[PDB]
């Protein structure tokens, strides 16, 4: 709407609603979520598979003094 | 006469020349080859630590 803050309203409250559903705004659906999955799992390609929640830990070797 | 005196002149100085040479070329080689190695080793102690830093934080 033209008091042009309600077509801002007009789309805010709809935000109100998604934001005030879950995942804060959803709807977006399983659709979205095969297309997630993919990039989400597309990026550890990339990025290597691990601690992406947890520290990743390493060691420290030597073969020879050629 | 004359050969023999300038053939043994010649000759003891060419056996000296080489020996105090080979004195020194022993020495300093073999002393110039032990600092020489331990370069090489430690060279990589330390490429491996900083090396390792990046890679880990990566």
């Amino acid at each position: 709407l033209d008091p042009v803050q309600k077509l801002f309203v007009d789309k805010i409250r709809e935000y109100r609603t998604k934001r005030q559903t879950s995942g804060g705004p959803v709807d977006a659906g399983p659709e979205y979520q095969q297309d997630l999955d993919r990039e989400l799992f597309k990026l550890k390609q990339m990025y290597g598979k691990a601690d992406m929640n947890t520290f990743p830990n390493f060691t420290f070797e030597d073969p020879k003094f050629e | 006469q004359l050969e023999e005196v300038k053939q043994a002149s010649i000759k003891q100085i060419q056996d000296a020349i080489d020996m105090e040479k080979s004195q020194q070329a022993l020495v300093q080689k073999r002393h110039y080859l032990f600092d020489v190695q331990r370069n090489n080793i430690a060279m990589a102690l330390e490429v491996t630590y900083r090396e390792r830093l990046h890679r880990v934080y990566r």
